[PDB]
DNA sequence: GACTTGTACTGGAACTCACGTGAACGAATGTTTTTAG
DNA sequence: CTAAAAACATTCGTTCACGTGAGTTCCAGTACAAGTCTAGTC
């Protein structure tokens, strides 16, 4: 071989037998060294009319059969060999010659504290505006987008990270791009500063006042809270009670109030029926330090005794003199406005009580502990994918008319083929 | 029935009439042979390369 | 608003038909050149 | 010097290979319409 430092090996697959033979003969005539069979001595390999990626597949299948420590050859194209033959010498080598984020929120854990506070707040504001406008689907999709942004392991700094995230179309992508590029988003400020949004938010916070009533008042000329008090004849009991104790209910609750209310309710249930068990559900079970209400679940480990527990406990508490509002002044649900005496005086904080047997206990806990969006997504996934119906009472199969009761909440997730998440990871 | 071509008869640069050409009499030939691999009777193709 | 399912349109590709170019093969027929007697 | 044989030149029919234009029909893509979005109590 004239060039001891060069060893060229061709490839049969695409070139063909005749082309390979002709090229080998020409190279041999021009003094080159061509190896009949692939070996470690080969320093360069030439393909032809083959995509780069495919060529890599050829290299790997050859690396497994070679001893370790051998320097891999350099991939080359037929253009290199033709140029070398034409110029008479080996030409220099140049560049030319050389499961994920599931859509359903039930599959992705969502910690309470995230690194996308601003974007989530903007999406929540847009969702609230859409809900006020009366479009439930817009609210749902915006909430889903906010939840998706909330579960990101790392902060989002470039738009390229939004490609794989589901529930992210033109509108949400544009909103996030505006937020990232310029900071404050024009659309968010436009919707927020709108008087309609502010007045609707003010009215909705009133207990017993929904979106429909708020819109009806808005179109009737009612714009300020005081104006509502000027006509106390078109308000039901709920609206009157909410408006009277507006300031008291506007303040977020702390954990100490939760502890005091839990102690009071535990004493009441213990005196009413012995052996009663009360579990704290809602936002406070997910790790939240602040809330809007305190939610409990009452049950008896023994089967078939909580037939009429709630009325007795409610009337006993009313006799004690703490219930400002009772939903009904046999039921297994009620919302109230307790009269909490502060140590320094008293403030009104809402409390909700719900009863359920031991058999239905895990389902009630799951339904009353998770977030609204998480519950919606879990129910949708159960109905669509697995075809089962999930509700606060139990899991039902339309095909086989048999309940799927269980002794623990872990079994509920296990049946649906879903990884278990703690209550703190069910935030939206 | 098929028209070999749709052409334009031009009596003058300004006068044009569309016409169609047909072959009422066409020679008949055997269907073209197709090459087959001997071992498996699988169709093959012919590629021409100039180098 | 985002996704999923179903319906309708439609511009281009595939296929077929026909013609023209270029080549090889046999086949012939004739004509020209070389060698033997 | 003459005759026989070999070689060369030209023509003709056939088959094969490719390329290119035109006409007809199928199909994969794109556009758009409509439905859905959780479940229950009071
Ligand atoms: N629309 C709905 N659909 C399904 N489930 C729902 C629901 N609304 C509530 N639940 C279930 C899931 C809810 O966790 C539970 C009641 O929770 P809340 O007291 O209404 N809101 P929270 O206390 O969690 O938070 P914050 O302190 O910010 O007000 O009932
Ligand atoms: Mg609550």
């Amino acid at each position: 071989t004239r060039f001891p430092g060069v060893a060229i090996y061709l490839v049969e697959p695409r070139m063909g037998r005749s082309r390979r033979a002709f090229l080998t003969g020409l190279a041999r005539s021009k003094g080159f060294r061509v190896l009949d069979a692939c070996s470690s001595e080969a320093t360069h390999v030439v393909m032809e009319e083959t995509s780069a990626e495919e060529a890599v597949s050829w290299q790997e299948r050859r690396m497994a059969a070679a001893p370790p420590g051998c320097t891999p050859p350099a991939l080359l194209d037929i253009s290199w060999l033709t140029e070398s033959l034409g110029a008479g010498q080996p030409v220099p080598v140049e560049c030319r010659h050389r499961a994920w984020m599931p859509a359903y929120a039930c599959q992705r854990p969502t910690p309470l504290t995230h690194h996308n506070t601003g974007l989530s707040e903007a999406l929540e504001i847009l969702a609230e505006a859409a809900g006020f406008e009366g479009s439930e689907g817009r609210l749902l999709t915006f909430c889903r987008a906010a939840s998706v942004l909330k579960a990101l392991p790392s902060p989002v700094t470039t738009l390229s990270q939004l490609q794989g995230l589901p529930h992210f179309g033109e509108h949400s992508s544009r909103v996030v791009q505006e937020l990232l590029e310029h900071g404050v988003c024009e659309e968010v400020e436009r919707v927020r500063r709108s008087e309609r949004y502010q007045t609707m938010k003010l009215f909705t916070q009133i207990f017993g006042v929904g979106v429909k009533t708020a819109d009806r008042w808005y179109r009737e000329g009612l714009r300020t809270l005081d104006d509502l008090r000027e006509q106390p004849q078109k308000l039901t009991q709920q609206q009157k009670a909410g408006l009277q104790h507006h300031q008291d209910l506007s303040t977020p609750v702390l954990r100490s109030d939760v502890d005091a209310l839990q102690q009071v309710v535990e004493e009441a249930v213990g005196q009413a029926l012995p052996g009663a068990t009360v579990t704290l559900t809602g936002g406070f079970r997910r790790g939240k330090l602040q809330g809007h209400d305190v939610d409990f679940l009452i049950t008896h480990p023994k089967e078939g005794q909580e037939a009429g527990l709630l009325p007795r406990v409610m009337c006993r508490l009313q006799d004690q003199g703490l219930i400002l509002y009772h939903q009904h002044q046999a039921f297994e649900r009620s919302f109230c406005i307790f009269r909490l005496p502060q140590p320094p005086s008293w403030k009104a904080v809402r409390v909700d009580l719900v009863v359920a047997p031991v058999s239905q206990f895990p389902f009630a806990l799951l339904g009353w502990t998770g977030s609204k969006l998480f519950q919606r997504e879990l129910r949708r996934f159960s109905r669509k994918e697995k075809g089962l119906w999930l509700n606060s009472h139990g899991l039902f199969d339309p095909e086989q008319k048999t309940f799927f009761q269980a002794a623990s909440e872990e079994d509920i997730f296990r049946h649906l083929g879903l990884e278990y998440l703690p209550p703190e990871q069910r935030n939206a | 029935k098929r028209a070999l071509s749709r052409l334009k008869l031009k009596l003058n640069k300004d006068i044009v009439i569309s016409v169609g050409i047909y072959n009422l009499v066409q020679k008949a030939l055997k269907p073209p042979p197709i090459k087959l691999y001997r071992e498996t009777n699988e169709p093959v193709k012919t590629k021409t390369r100039t180098f």
